[PDB]
DNA sequence: TCCATGTTTATCACC
């Protein structure tokens, strides 16, 4: 038969209800894109097609032979072999429309996709039983299964039905922490659900040790509220497929972020750069309403949340990704800056405090110079160069009286020095020779350095750099 | 006609169907404020039963008024991982089953969050004699309000308003609830709503009628 | 016809309780940014699980205790609580069972579902944290035994600080009425809080109740926001003491008795007088929970 | 039935409790911030290590002892030869493991936790110290015969000050359980506490 | 209404 189904956007309560029609519609264009379709239409009389593509609605309509060549191509899935470091083989998803758009090398990008999917959002054996079934069929040699299929188009008829929710889409509606009470929902907006996690983007993110290894646990998901449908579907065959292709061991570079907030602002980083690629589009906020992040981790058999956040994506931080890029590069520790610009927090990376947290940690096992001496400099005061030109002078004028590896004694005579300085948290002997051997900026002194604190740990720093 | 000013050190909104981890939001729900004005008033719950669920109230006899929002001052949040009550969602067995006395026995923690500071300037249009209950349960014979004194005059702040779909918004909150019994219904449709910053009264759009 | 309510004060002594989720090697504890600074949090539940405790020692019958079982902890020795009386000290009788009572006929009462009395509140720091540490050894339990030995030694950190904790009371209800003994029963050991935080044996903390002073009219909790002290050097005075010498007849002091334990100490006399007529005997906080127990039960 | 609980201190002399780990040139000794100043601090453990040393001084039957003779810190005496069928203070020690002595069910039925008789708190000083003070000096090495081959010839400098500390400890009363001649000796040996320290 | 299971990948960018 022929079965119409429509839908609005200003209606869906949850923002993964938005991202799945954009999902679906994307399947429905691959389907399209794709000879063998072609040939199921011929044969069986395949029927799908988009009827309104606007704004705000969105109308389908379908027979059983498209729905099941739809189930076919989404839960298409194959299996591969892996070697422990005796054989054992792994049962994984195809993808989707993601095989027909990954070009990068080796397809890195869909192995960490591939291995979220089967691991978070299908834990639950569900997609084993569903996945290992579906797994190496031949979509050439006229293989489909159909089981499955009949018991979905029943329920598609009364689309104003309810049913129970399940653990495979977003849980909550199952002991609910409180009475024993089901959900509310309705059939018809199950079935979207099953196409939002291909719209998702994947970061996979990691905890430092004492080491520094990257110890990459969990995974840090992100999802759009798309506002113009329409919009919505054109800019993105081409921002997924221009990312960049730098790997570094298993993992692509930018796959790698400390913070759950870098993968989402690092989205809207690429998106405004594909918009000023991909013409007919303005702002961000034209294209994306809010931006959802999630952290989860699985271990054993339950799945554990960590943060949950929804919050305001905006354009005034694109200069920060580049902020970081020349700055994080060389040292580990320079994150802390950047989550702290991430009614008193316009700009209070001015005086940005990173050196409580940051000291701490870095004490006993990274102690292993003058890199970060300067560092500490602004930290003490809460009149820099002047003290250098005092340092210089005092070296200079000793050497003039008594008329290659002084880098590692420099590293060394410092060190033996800026640590107590740490620890303080005769300051006025060495800097009362150095003036010796030296006017408004000279009354300056008097008021910048009677202060305690100023006493404490301030004028103690720059002078070291001398010897 | 008449609105009044709020404020309490901690506060906790717990957004429904949250699941295991709990979030919360910065602006208070309106059927929470729909309570917390009914218990203020001194009238209780249309509802005395007892069993599974316990929020049965047909809308056929209730108090109409309209209830707007405000917001003075940003606040922060934090939050406590200490311990939680299950509910139990496996076969399970063994001890659970051996009790049974308003068992909930299994237990697991995970996560939970709080505000840190609220301050509120409520506004409300009712009629005259739920004014005067208020008046006669506040003057005459859980951590979530400190003190009430009406300042409604003075002390202006921002408001929130729903949104339509145009330009965008900013600084707006999640999810809010109109309407809600904790059994299948439709719960609420308007669920996008943000504020505006200005100094004067509310715009007209601001004010939102209550169904009950 | 009133409902008073308190705020108790604890001395200063190095803090205790730690909230788990330890990161790294260190075991920390929960801070909220009140202003951009750090503070100690003690949830409230630890501190109805103290007081739960303090009743059963003190020989009031009840069905509820928490044994250390070997597997993992849990609450168990509890049966139907049809009666109120000897059951849940007239609080929170919570139940979320279908097959309750039979289906509830022959019980005959109400389920006690969410009958709560004492409502309490959490109890916060006066100081901020400044990162301290002390140093943890932990060595392997033995290189020959038949116990495991965890396979290595390992050294970790710890932080405390010493800091005391206000704490507002929020104590409502005409109706506990009832059972007068039981609530002076649960007042006293209130008064003898102890071990509140069941934090460690060593190092261990105690809540001594000083200066506890706080009282209102018959009606909802007002006034005076039951915060904003120093650092234990003169707290309730620039808190409310002002107020009430500006409002000596506009807030009722003949109700609100005086504040603090110090006046023992300074100034005795003058706020003897100068302040109010009222009750306001501080000798021993004890005594002081007795007779504001005595007048909360005459009326 | 008669809970106690006392506190008691010291005369004055300098410091013992050197920690000294901070690094190669220093040895800094724990500090802890009271009203803007810094203040030394013993940890419990000290004090719970030597009052288990004194216990086995007097001739009282123990569960528990060092060997110093590994490559780092162990205790053998612990969990080699006890079924933690007594403790010294009753502490009945435990450990979590997948098994324990078949998880210590069959063999002896004793709760897998412990029981912690005895309560202890951090000691504090009375007045604070004022930075470095003391001098050292190291030998070069074994000179001639080579079995030490430091090769270090250093000079370093370490910390010391002159303060009295007092501390509060606790004793429950309920607890009567072969009292009468364990828990007497734990008292009188409280009155000496002579090798508490780190030296 | 009540019977069932599962994991397998090592490491890198500064003066």
């Amino acid at each position: 038969e022929i079965l119409t189904l429509d839908f609005n956007l200003a209606e869906l309560p949850s923002a993964q209800h938005r991202a799945g029609l954009a999902g679906l519609i994307l399947m429905i264009r691959e389907l399209k894109k794709w000879p063998w379709f072609k040939i199921r239409q011929k044969e069986k009389d395949v029927l799908l097609s988009i009827e309104n593509l606007d704004q705000y609605g969105a109308s389908i309509q379908l027979n059983l032979e498209g729905l099941i060549a739809l189930f076919d191509l989404a839960y298409l899935s194959f299996t591969e072999e892996r070697k422990s470091k005796y054989f054992y083989d792994v049962i994984t998803p195809q993808g989707g429309f993601l095989a027909g758009w990954d070009k990068s090398d080796g397809q890195i990008w869909l192995r960490i996709w591939r291995d979220m999917f089967w691991s978070i959002i299908k834990g639950v054996p569900a997609t084993r039983n569903p996945f290992n079934n579906r797994c190496g069929l031949n979509l050439n040699a006229g293989d489909s299964f159909s089981k499955d299929v009949e018991s979905v188009w029943k329920s598609l008829q009364n689309a104003e039905k309810t049913t129970g929710q399940s653990g495979a889409f977003y849980l909550g509606a199952m002991a609910v922490n409180a009475e024993n009470v089901s959900t509310d929902d309705l059939i018809k907006w199950q079935f979207l659900l099953h196409f939002w996690a291909f719209v998702a983007q994947v970061y996979c993110p990691y905890i430092l040790d004492k080491d520094g290894k990257r110890n990459f646990n969990g995974y840090v998901i992100v999802i759009p509220d798309i506002a113009n449908l329409e919009d919505f579907c054109d800019i993105l065959p081409d921002v997924l497929s221009n990312r960049n292709s730098k790997a570094f061991g298993f993992r692509p570079q930018e796959s790698v972020i400390d913070v759950p907030e870098q993968g989402a602002l690092e989205l809207l980083n690429l998106i405004k750069q594909r918009i000023a690629k991909k013409a007919g589009s303005g702002l961000l906020s034209d294209l994306i309403v809010g931006v959802e992040v999630i952290h989860a981790e699985k271990q054993g058999n339950s799945i554990k949340l960590h943060s949950v956040s929804y919050l305001q994506p905006n354009e005034e931080s694109v200069d920060d990704y580049n902020a970081i890029k020349n700055s994080y590069y060389c040292p580990w520790f320079r994150r802390q800056l950047l989550l702290n610009l991430v009614l008193a927090s316009q700009s209070w990376l001015k005086r940005h405090p990173w050196y409580g947290f940051g000291d701490l940690l870095s004490r006993i096992p990274q102690r292993w110079s003058y890199f970060s001496h300067d560092a500490r400099q602004l930290f003490t005061q809460k009149y820099a160069e002047i003290v250098y030109k005092i340092a210089q002078g005092f070296v200079l004028s000793k050497l003039s009286s008594k008329h290659p590896k002084l880098e590692r004694e420099y590293n060394d005579k410092k060190e033996k020095v800026v640590n107590e300085a740490f620890l303080a948290i005769e300051k006025q002997a060495f800097i009362d020779y150095f003036v010796s051997t030296l006017q408004d900026e000279f009354v300056d002194f008097a008021q910048k350095l009677f202060q305690d604190t100023d006493e404490i740990r301030s004028l103690t720093l720059l002078a070291l750099s001398s010897q | 006609t008449r609105y009044l000013r709020l404020k309490a050190p901690f506060a906790a909104f717990r957004p429904f169907q949250s699941g295991s981890f709990r979030s919360t939001t910065p602006v208070p729900s309106f059927s929470a404020v729909y309570g917390l004005l009914l218990n203020l008033a001194g009238i209780e719950q249309r509802q005395e039963v007892e069993g599974k669920v316990t929020l049965i109230k047909p809308k056929a006899e209730l108090p109409k008024l309209a209830i707007a929002i405000g917001q003075v001052k940003p606040s922060s949040t934090s939050l406590i991982n200490q311990q939680l009550h299950n509910y139990p969602v496996g076969n399970s067995g063994k001890e659970f089953a051996s009790r049974t006395f308003g068992s909930k026995y299994w237990i697991a923690p995970v996560r939970r969050e709080v505000l840190v500071n609220l301050d509120l300037i409520i506004g409300l249009q009712s009629p005259v004699e739920f004014w005067q209950k208020l008046d006669q349960g506040l003057k005459g014979e859980n951590f979530l309000f400190d003190e009430i004194y009406p300042i409604e005059k003075p002390d202006l702040a921002s408001w929130y308003c729903p949104l339509e779909p145009d330009t965008r918004p900013n600084q707006g909150a999640c999810r809010l609830t109109l309407w809600i019994d904790r059994e299948n219904n439709t719960q609420t449709t308007i669920k996008v709503f943000s504020p505006s910053d200005f100094r004067l009264e509310p715009p007209a759009k601001a004010w939102q009628q209550l169904p009950g | 016809n009133l409902n008073l309510f308190a705020t108790i004060l604890t001395y200063p002594a190095p803090a205790s309780n730690y909230r788990g989720e330890s990161e790294e090697n260190r075991s920390v504890i929960q801070k909220i940014l009140k202003d951009g600074q750090k503070y100690a949090i003690i949830s409230p539940e630890s501190m109805r699980n103290a007081l739960r405790e303090m009743l059963i020692e003190l020989g009031q019958p009840n069905n509820r205790t928490r044994l250390h079982s070997e597997d993992q902890l849990a609450v168990e020795f509890k049966e139907y609580p049809n009666p109120d009386k000897f059951a849940d000290d007239f609080l929170f009788g919570y139940m979320v069972a279908q097959t309750n009572d039979a289906k509830e006929m022959k019980k005959l009462n109400r389920p006690a579902k969410r009958d709560s009395i004492f409502r309490c509140n959490m109890a916060v720091a006066v100081n901020p944290y400044k990162y301290d540490t002390v140093f943890y050894q932990s060595p392997l339990n033995a290189g020959d035994s038949a116990w495991k030995n965890s396979t290595s030694s390992a050294l970790l950190h710890r932080e405390v600080t010493h800091t005391a904790f206000q704490y507002p009371f929020a104590l409502a209800g005409k109706d506990c009425a009832a059972k007068p003994e039981w609530v002076k029963a649960l007042l006293q050991a209130i008064a003898e809080l102890n071990g509140v935080a069941g934090g460690h044996a060593r190092a261990y903390y105690e809540f001594a109740p000083r200066s506890v002073v706080a009282r209102l009219t018959p009606k909802l909790v007002a006034g005076y926001q039951t915060y904003g002290f120093d650092a234990e050097g003169n707290w309730l005075e620039l808190s409310r003491l002002t107020a009430t010498d500006s409002d000596n007849l506009d807030l009722p002091a003949n109700e609100f008795w005086l504040g603090g334990e110090l006046v023992r100490k300074m100034d005795q006399e003058q706020k003897a007088q100068l302040e109010a007529m009222g009750a306001h005997l501080y000798a021993n906080p004890e005594k002081l929970f007795a007779d504001l127990a005595d007048s909360f039960l005459g009326v």
